[PDB]
């Protein structure tokens, strides 16, 4: 049963089982092309593949580029094989993954970091092409060798950037895993404290914050509760602008900029696909 | 008809999404 993956220059321990064919799942170690995501049986087979494989980046359209960081929009109907490979690969680290086979109704936003050999996979999020529940993320992953460096938050931030450009309010697909809820709560806090740090008025509505940030009103209210910023005095509810919370936020956001782990809206060249 | 429920300091509450809410610093 599958225990590790060879992926470019990394060797990755798998968290959960993924339904690779038994011919492969029978092995303990699976070899992957880091660019087209084909899975193979041995180092030897991979080496032969790497001599033949033309791909040096995801398929699809590069819609974000800031220096060495890119995001590629892959259509699951146009690149079924790549997206299915991506889906089997993500299930090695997702406890509960929506689906694997029918990738056609989904778009995949694949984030990469470039060096002189090509555009290497950092992570991705999928997104329903047409979601009744207005979910702007279906699943999201940062590859293990990249985890806990701020790329997950860039992926989340990017998913809301798409929503803004579509003039939509978005929300992640329920249910949220523990790692996902921690990351979303961190992002929501950042976005809420940033808005309030910049707003000079003395009253605001949830809808106003929601329409500016593309964040859903319920998650806004939920973050306000988590921050203990919803108080009750006399008859109505008030927002408590906690000094420390924004004080810690400017110190934290200083460190974020310093490390360049931010998405930059002016680096997005994108018009929403096949729905506008 | 967009409203949210939860509790603040042992008190169940209910909040509108369109009503302006007042921002404060540290007064009472
Ligand atoms: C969303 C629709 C429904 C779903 O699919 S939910 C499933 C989400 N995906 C998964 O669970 C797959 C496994 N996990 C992941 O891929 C990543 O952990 C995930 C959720 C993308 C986060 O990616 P990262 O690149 O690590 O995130 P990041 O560096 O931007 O930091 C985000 C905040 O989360 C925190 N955190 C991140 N990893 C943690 C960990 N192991 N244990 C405890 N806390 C953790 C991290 O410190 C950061 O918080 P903060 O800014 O310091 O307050
Ligand atoms: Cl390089
Ligand atoms: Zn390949």
């Amino acid at each position: 049963m599958i225990k590790t993956i060879a992926f470019g220059r990394y060797e990755l321990d798998t968290w959960y089982h993924s339904p690779y064919p038994e011919e492969y799942a029978r092995l303990g170690r699976l070899y992957m092309c880091e660019f087209c995501l084909k899975y193979m049986k041995s180092q030897t087979i991979l080496r032969r593949h790497m001599a033949k494989c033309v791909w040096k980046h995801p398929p699809g359209d590069e819609i974000y580029r800031k220096g060495s960081i890119s995001v590629f929009e892959v259509d699951g109907k146009k690149n079924k094989i790549y997206c299915q490979n991506l889906c089997l690969l993500a299930k090695l680290f997702l406890d509960h993954k929506t689906l694997y086979y029918d990738v056609e109704p989904f778009l995949f936003y694949v984030m990469t970091e470039a060096d002189n050999t090509g555009c290497h996979l950092i992570g991705y999020f999928s997104k329903e092409k047409n979601s009744f529940l207005n979910y702007n993320v279906s699943c999201i992953l940062t590859m293990p060798q990249y985890m806990r460096q701020g790329y997950g938050k860039m992926l989340i931030d990017f998913s809301y950037l798409l929503s803004k450009v579509e003039e939509k309010v978005g929300s992640p697909e329920r249910p949220l895993s523990d790692l996902g809820l921690i990351s979303y709560r961190s992002y929501w806090k950042e976005v809420l404290l940033r808005y309030l740090h910049n707003f000079q008025g003395k009253e605001i509505s949830i809808k106003e914050i929601s329409q500016e940030t593309a964040v859903n009103p319920v998650d806004i209210v939920s973050t306000l509760q988590a921050l203990q910023m919803l108080k009750y005095w006399k008859g109505k509810h008030l927002v408590l602008k906690r000094q420390d919370l924004i004080d810690e936020w400017i110190a934290k956001e200083a460190k974020r900029s310093n490390s360049n782990k931010t998405m930059d809206p002016s680096c997005l060249k994108w018009t929403p696909p096949k729905g506008t | 008809q967009g409203m949210v429920e939860i509790e603040i300091e042992g008190r169940l509450h209910r909040i509108s999404i369109f009503d302006p809410l007042e921002i404060i610093l540290e007064d009472d």
